[PDB]
C-alpha cells in the first residue's frame, strides 16, 4: 500500500511475484485469494488488469515529472515487447494522452514542450518567479534588518 | 435509421416477425453496413462495398449519403488516431487499417 | 492569522502631534501610543488612536512607564462614544527595536488580546513606508533555541476610506492623482532604480558589515533562503526569450501604427484650417 | 451570376446556355473550393444544368477531385475551345497560367515536401516540364517560398502567416509613407 500510495519508484514486479504467490500460501490471514482466483478468467483478467493498472500507473506518476525518462531505454530495463507498450499508448488515447509529442524517426516521446506562447506561459512563469524574487526578497530583507536590531 | 448510428434499432427490426417475411438479399448488405457500423470496423465496410455491390450496383442515389457515411467513419478513426499522433510514420498508423495511403491521403489532403 | 493590515493616516498624523506637543524639552524619546482599530474582521483597520504618558530611563532599558487607569479611562471614554473599535495594540515612534519592548508589549499581550507592533521613523527622511506591521507572536525554531517573542512583517497599505483623501488632497493641493500617461508612468520610471537603490544599497552594506562582523545569532539559517532566491535567476542566457522579444516587440510595432495612423488622422484639421483660415482670412481682410 | 435564378433563355444577346457556359470559366477558375462549395456545389443550378454537357461535370469534379491525369488529358478541349470566340478569345493567355498556377496553389497548399516520383505521376507529365515551371513560377509566379533541389525534391516553408501576416501592412506603411511625405510637400505651398 505504502508502494502504491505515491511516488512509485520503478522497480521490478518479479518481487512482488513471489509476494503474491505466499500470498496464497499461507492461510493466517487474507486467506480467501483461492477465492480471488475462483473463476477461470475473472482471476486472470484481474491479475493482467491489475499489473496492466499499476504499469500505467506509473506513467501517469512520471507523466507529472518531464526528466524525460526515453521509453525507448524503459522498454529496454522493463524487459518487455515495444509491441505491447504501443497497446498501452492505445490505453493512452482513451486515458487522455492529447498532451504529449511524438517522433517519427526516433521513438522518444515528449510529455512537454508545447508550442508555448509567451503570453500566457513564459508570462506565467516569469511572473511567479520575478514576483516571487521580489516579495519574498522584500520579507528576510527588512525581517533580518529587525533581527539585527536586537544586538545592541 | 442508419444515418443517424442507431444498429441496436437494425437489429430490433431484423428481429421481429412482421418485416422478418419481407426480408432478403436486400437487406443482407444493410446488415452487414449495420455491422460495420456497431463494430466501427472501416475494411469490413469495404467488404460490404465489394460483396455486395453486384446488390449495390442498383442502388439509389443515396450512395452519396452511403459514402458519406464511409468518409464520417474515416474522419472518425483520422481524428482518433492521428490526433494523439504529432509526428509518426504513415505505415504505422496505416497498418492498423491495413489499407493504402493514396485514398487516405486524398482525404486527409482534401 | 491575519494576513494584511490597514492604517489610516490619522494615526500617523497624531505622530505628527506626537511630535508637536513636545515642548522643547529635550527629550524626544520613543513615545508609546495606545493603537486602535477593529480586531473583529480577518484584516485590521486602524481608524484613530491616542497615546499614554510613557518615560523610560537613560542607562537602564528594562525600565518602562504606562498606565492602566489613563488607558480603562481614555478607552472607556472613547468606547462610550464610539464603541465600534476596540484596543488591538500600540506603536512606537523609535528607529531601533530594543529589548525592552518584549515587556512593554507583554502587558498588552496580558490584558488585550494579541498585539501588532509598527515601527517608524522620528525623521520622514526614509524613503520607504513609514509603517511595518509586526506580529507578536511565539515560533519555534529550528536551531533549538527557547521560545521567545518573534516580530513577523505583516505588509501593510496607507488607505483612506471616505473623507481623509477628500481632506488630504485639499490640504497639499500639490500631489496629483493617478493621471496614466506621460508623467506619472515615466516619473516612476526615472526614480524608480534610485527607490531600489537607496533600499538595497542601504541595506547590503550593514549586511555585509554582520556577515563578518557578526555574532550574537541573527537567524543565519534564512541567509541560505536569501541566497538561494537570490540565485534563482543565474544569469538566463535570454535564448527562449528571443520570440518573446518578438512578440513584445511586436506588440512595439502596433503601438507603431496607431501613432504614425492616428497622429497623421489628427494632421487632417490642423493641416486644413492652417490653409483655409489664414488664405480666406488674408482675402477678406481687406 | 448569382442571379441565374430568375435568367431566361435571351435570343437578343446571348443563350442561357451561352450564358452558363460563359460563367463557368470565370466561376470554375475565379472561385477557390470554399467559393464554390458555397456558391455553385450547394447551389442547385449547376447540378440542373450539367446533365446538358458531360463535360461540365468533368471539368468540376475534377478539378475539385483534384486529378490531373483526366484534367490534363481534357484540357485540350478548354484549350481550343478558349479561343475563336467573340469576346473570350483575346483573353486565352489569363485564363490558362491563372487556373494553372492556381491548381498548383490548390495542391501546392496542402503539401509542404513534394517528391518527384508523385508529382510526376499526379500531373501526368515529365520533370524536365515541371522544372521549368516551377523555376518560372518561383519569381515569375510568386506563390510560395523558395524551393530547392539538394534533393531533388520539392520542398517549401511558406512562413507566410506568423511574421508575414503582420507583415502584409509594411507595403501600406511604406506607400503610406510616402504619401505622408507628399503630405510635407503640401505644407508651404
Amino acid at each position: 500500500l505504502l508502494k502504491l500510495f505515491t511516488t512509485m519508484e520503478l522497480m521490478r514486479w518479479s518481487t512482488l511475484v513471489e509476494d503474491y504467490g505466499m500470498e496464497l500460501r499461507k492461510g493466517s490471514l487474507e486467506s480467501p485469494a483461492t477465492d480471488v482466483f475462483g473463476s477461470t478468467e475473472e482471476g486472470e483478467k484481474r491479475w493482467k488488469d491489475l499489473k496492466n493498472r499499476v504499469v500505467e500507473h506509473n506513467i501517469r506518476i512520471m507523466a507529472k515529472y518531464y526528466t524525460r525518462i526515453t521509453m525507448k531505454r524503459m522498454a529496454q530495463l522493463l524487459d518487455l515487447s515495444v509491441d505491447e507498450s504501443e497497446a498501452f499508448l492505445s490505453n493512452l488515447v482513451v486515458n487522455k494522452t492529447i498532451f504529449a509529442k511524438v517522433d517519427r524517426l526516433a521513438g522518444i516521446i515528449n510529455f512537454q514542450r508545447p508550442k508555448d506562447p509567451n503570453n500566457l506561459l513564459n508570462d506565467w512563469s516569469q511572473k511567479l518567479n520575478s514576483l516571487m524574487s521580489l516579495v519574498n526578497k522584500t520579507t528576510h530583507l527588512i525581517a533580518k534588518e529587525e533581527m539585527i536590531h536586537n544586538l545592541q | 435509421k442508419i444515418m443517424l448510428n442507431t444498429p441496436e434499432d437494425v437489429q430490433a427490426l431484423v428481429s421481429g416477425k412482421l418485416a422478418l417475411r419481407y426480408a432478403g438479399r436486400q437487406t443482407e448488405a444493410l446488415k452487414c453496413v449495420a455491422q460495420a457500423s456497431k463494430n466501427r470496423s472501416l475494411a469490413d465496410f469495404e467488404k460490404a462495398l465489394t460483396d455486395y455491390r453486384a446488390e449495390l450496383r442498383d442502388d439509389p442515389i443515396i450512395s452519396t449519403h452511403l459514402a458519406k457515411l464511409y468518409d464520417n467513419l474515416l474522419e472518425q478513426n483520422l481524428i482518433r488516431v492521428i490526433e494523439p499522433f504529432s509526428r509518426v510514420q504513415i505505415e504505422h498508423i496505416s497498418s492498423l487499417i491495413k489499407l493504402s495511403k493514396a485514398d487516405v491521403e486524398r482525404k486527409l489532403s482534401q | 492569522a491575519v494576513q494584511k493590515v490597514v492604517v489610516h493616516p490619522l494615526v500617523l498624523l497624531s505622530v505628527v502631534d506626537h511630535f508637536n506637543r513636545i515642548g522643547k524639552v529635550g527629550n524626544q524619546k520613543r513615545v508609546v501610543g495606545v493603537l486602535l482599530g477593529s480586531w473583529q474582521k480577518k484584516v485590521l483597520d486602524v481608524s484613530n488612536s491616542f497615546a499614554v504618558p510613557f518615560d523610560e530611563d537613560d542607562k537602564d532599558d528594562s525600565v518602562w512607564f504606562l498606565d492602566h487607569d489613563y488607558l480603562e479611562n481614555m478607552y472607556g471614554m472613547f468606547k462610550k462614544v464610539n464603541a465600534r473599535e476596540r484596543i488591538v495594540g500600540w506603536y512606537h515612534t523609535g528607529p531601533k527595536l530594543h529589548k525592552n519592548d518584549i515587556a512593554i508589549n507583554e502587558l498588552m499581550k496580558r490584558y488585550c488580546p494579541n498585539s501588532v507592533l509598527v515601527i517608524i521613523d522620528v525623521k520622514p527622511k526614509d524613503l520607504g513606508l513609514p509603517t511595518e506591521a509586526y506580529i507578536s507572536v511565539e515560533e519555534v525554531h529550528d536551531d533549538g533555541t527557547p521560545t521567545s517573542k518573534t516580530f513577523e512583517h505583516v505588509t501593510s497599505e496607507i488607505g483612506a476610506e471616505e473623507a481623509e483623501e477628500v481632506g488630504v488632497e485639499h490640504l497639499l493641493r500639490d500631489i496629483k492623482d493617478t493621471t496614466v500617461g506621460t508623467l506619472s508612468q515615466r516619473i516612476t520610471n526615472q526614480v524608480h532604480g534610485l527607490k531600489g537603490l537607496n533600499s538595497k544599497l542601504l541595506d547590503i552594506r550593514s549586511y555585509l558589515e554582520k556577515v563578518a562582523t557578526g555574532k550574537l545569532p541573527i537567524n543565519h539559517q534564512i541567509i541560505y533562503q536569501l541566497q538561494d532566491v537570490f540565485n534563482l535567476l543565474p544569469d538566463v542566457s535570454l535564448q527562449e526569450f528571443v520570440k518573446a522579444f518578438y512578440l513584445k516587440t511586436n506588440d512595439q510595432m502596433v503601438v507603431v501604427y496607431l501613432a504614425s495612423l492616428i497622429r497623421s488622422v489628427v494632421a487632417l484639421h490642423n493641416l486644413i484650417n492652417n490653409k483655409i483660415a489664414n488664405r480666406d482670412a488674408e482675402k477678406k481682410e481687406g | 451570376f448569382l442571379d441565374t435564378v430568375s435568367t431566361f433563355t435571351s435570343y437578343e444577346l446571348m443563350d442561357y446556355k451561352t450564358f452558363v457556359t460563359y460563367t463557368v470559366y470565370v466561376s470554375m477558375i475565379a472561385l477557390e473550393r470554399p467559393d464554390l462549395r458555397e456558391k455553385v456545389i450547394k447551389g442547385a443550378e449547376i447540378l440542373e444544368v450539367l446533365h446538358s454537357l458531360p463535360a461540365v461535370r468533368q471539368y468540376l469534379f475534377s478539378l475539385y477531385e483534384c486529378r490531373y491525369s483526366v484534367f490534363f488529358q481534357s484540357l485540350a478541349v478548354v484549350e481550343q475551345e478558349m479561343k475563336k470566340d467573340w469576346l473570350f478569345a483575346p483573353h486565352y493567355r489569363y485564363y490558362v497560367r491563372e487556373m494553372r498556377i492556381h491548381a498548383y496553389s490548390q495542391l501546392l497548399e496542402s503539401y509542404r515536401s513534394l517528391t518527384l516520383g508523385y508529382m510526376a505521376e499526379a500531373f501526368g507529365v515529365g520533370v524536365e516540364f515541371i522544372d521549368q515551371e516551377l523555376s518560372r513560377f518561383i519569381a515569375a509566379g510568386r506563390l510560395h517560398c523558395k524551393i530547392d533541389k539538394v534533393n531533388e525534391i520539392v520542398e517549401t516553408n511558406r512562413p507566410d502567416s506568423k511574421n508575414w501576416q503582420y507583415q502584409e501592412t509594411i507595403k501600406k506603411g511604406d506607400l503610406l509613407l510616402n504619401r505622408v511625405q507628399k503630405l510635407s510637400r503640401v505644407i508651404n505651398m
